[PDB]
């Protein structure tokens, strides 16, 4: 099929700092990917973004109940789906779980990866950190950054570049709102 | 301060597919979205609708409008086609492979549009199709397009795997490959 | 259960 296409996305965006103190509420409407007029709660009127917006944002904010309605979305329709949700996305939260391996099969002494594998949890917000013999790795850190899975979890892999050696013991510390404390996974240096 | 958390009730309309969506998204992940079809509301998880209902009907009016008003934008826009952007593909376990054990191949979709892809799973070349799911088209801050496909297997130094993508974008169907090791 | 509330796309003016 090579018939052109063409595209009509509306994007209903409600943005919460600090619980629900403050919200700001986007009404926003595209063509393709291009925004050509738009909402915006913080200035209280329908603005063209381009000229293609202009007749309805002149339209629009001529119907003064249709303002007074979109003006009151904050609270009629962004803090009341807060309060709806927010037991089930807000407040969600879903243990990481951590695997720690070697990446190659190696003598002591070698180069290797080792990496730090979590997986399963929710929020997205983490910290995961390297510990050699106690000692926080700040280097050779290669890390593949969040990872969504599409299904309310994520993952991430941390590797850490390092030759092993007798005696060590290699650590990857997890810190996530799930945990109470943080979540401590050791190797310890060994041939194979 | 930066935001702490964002709700998008995310809509489209696509001629001459004439195919609308209607999902909402927080913090990039979908709460629910509404089966055309069927015109009844899917929530991601099962549980979220144990605390939360949507009256799916209205979507399609809401879908109705985004119809009347992509009419009007292509007329008004002097008939301006949209520019395919090809997809990102990426394969993923959602798990650490051990082998004989149950684990899930994700197809990670990303940065695409118009939102319409065929995507197939190949074992050792063969399409699969069982216990095979997937998302809808998810949006993305830059007006692109996320979708998510899974398979759920049984790892083995036997089979290998392909998740292969068609999109306009593309001159030839994508293989995005995955083998133990 | 609570009920999610729509937001509803304006209609533009056509000609």
């Amino acid at each position: 099929d090579t018939r052109p296409r063409f595209l009509e996305q509306v994007k209903h965006e409600c943005h919460f700092f600090n619980g629900t103190e403050r919200v700001r509420f986007l009404d926003r409407y595209f063509y393709h990917q291009e925004e050509y007029v738009r909402f915006d709660s913080d200035v209280g009127e329908y603005r063209a973004v381009t000229e293609l917006g202009r007749p309805d944002a002149e339209y629009w904010n001529s119907q003064k109940d249709l303002l007074e309605q979109k003006r009151a979305a904050v609270d009629t329709y962004c803090r009341h789906n807060y309060g709806v949700g927010e037991s089930f996305t807000v407040q969600r939260r879903v243990y990481p779980e951590v695997t720690v391996y070697p990446a190659k099969t190696q003598p002591l002494q070698h180069h290797n990866l080792l990496v730090c594998s979590v997986n399963g949890f929710y929020p997205g917000s983490i910290e995961v950190r390297w510990f050699r013999n106690g000692q926080e790795e700040k280097t050779g850190v290669v890390s593949t950054g969040l990872i969504q899975n599409g299904d309310w979890t994520f993952q991430t892999l941390v590797m850490l570049e390092t030759v092993p050696r007798s005696g060590e013991v290699y650590t990857c510390q997890v810190e996530h709102p799930s945990l109470t404390s943080p979540l401590t996974v050791e190797w310890r240096a060994r041939s194979e | 301060i930066k935001e702490e958390h964002v709700i998008i009730q995310a809509e489209f309309y696509l001629n001459p597919d004439q195919s609308g969506e209607f999902m909402f998204d927080f913090d990039g992940d979908e709460i629910f979205h509404v089966d055309m079809a069927k015109k009844e509301t899917v929530w991601r998880l099962e549980e979220f609708g144990r605390f939360a209902s949507f009256e799916a009907q209205g979507a399609l009016a809401n879908i109705a409008v985004d119809k009347a008003n992509l009419e009007i934008m292509t007329k008004r826009s002097n008939y301006t086609p949209i520019t395919n952007v090809p997809p990102e593909v990426t394969v993923l376990t959602n798990s650490p492979v051990e082998l004989r054990e149950p684990n899930v191949l994700i197809c990670f979709i990303d940065k695409f549009t118009p939102p319409v892809v065929n995507v197939t799973w190949l074992r050792n070349g063969k399409p699969v199709t069982t216990g095979v799911s997937e998302t809808v088209f998810l949006p993305r801050e830059d007006h692109l397009f996320r979708k998510f496909h899974y398979l759920p297997f049984l790892p083995s130094t036997e089979d290998v795997y392909d998740c292969r993508v068609e999109h306009w974008g593309l001159d030839e169907p994508l293989l995005k490959h995955w083998e133990f090791d | 259960v609570s009920k999610m509330r729509m937001a509803t796309p304006l209609l533009m003016q056509a000609g």
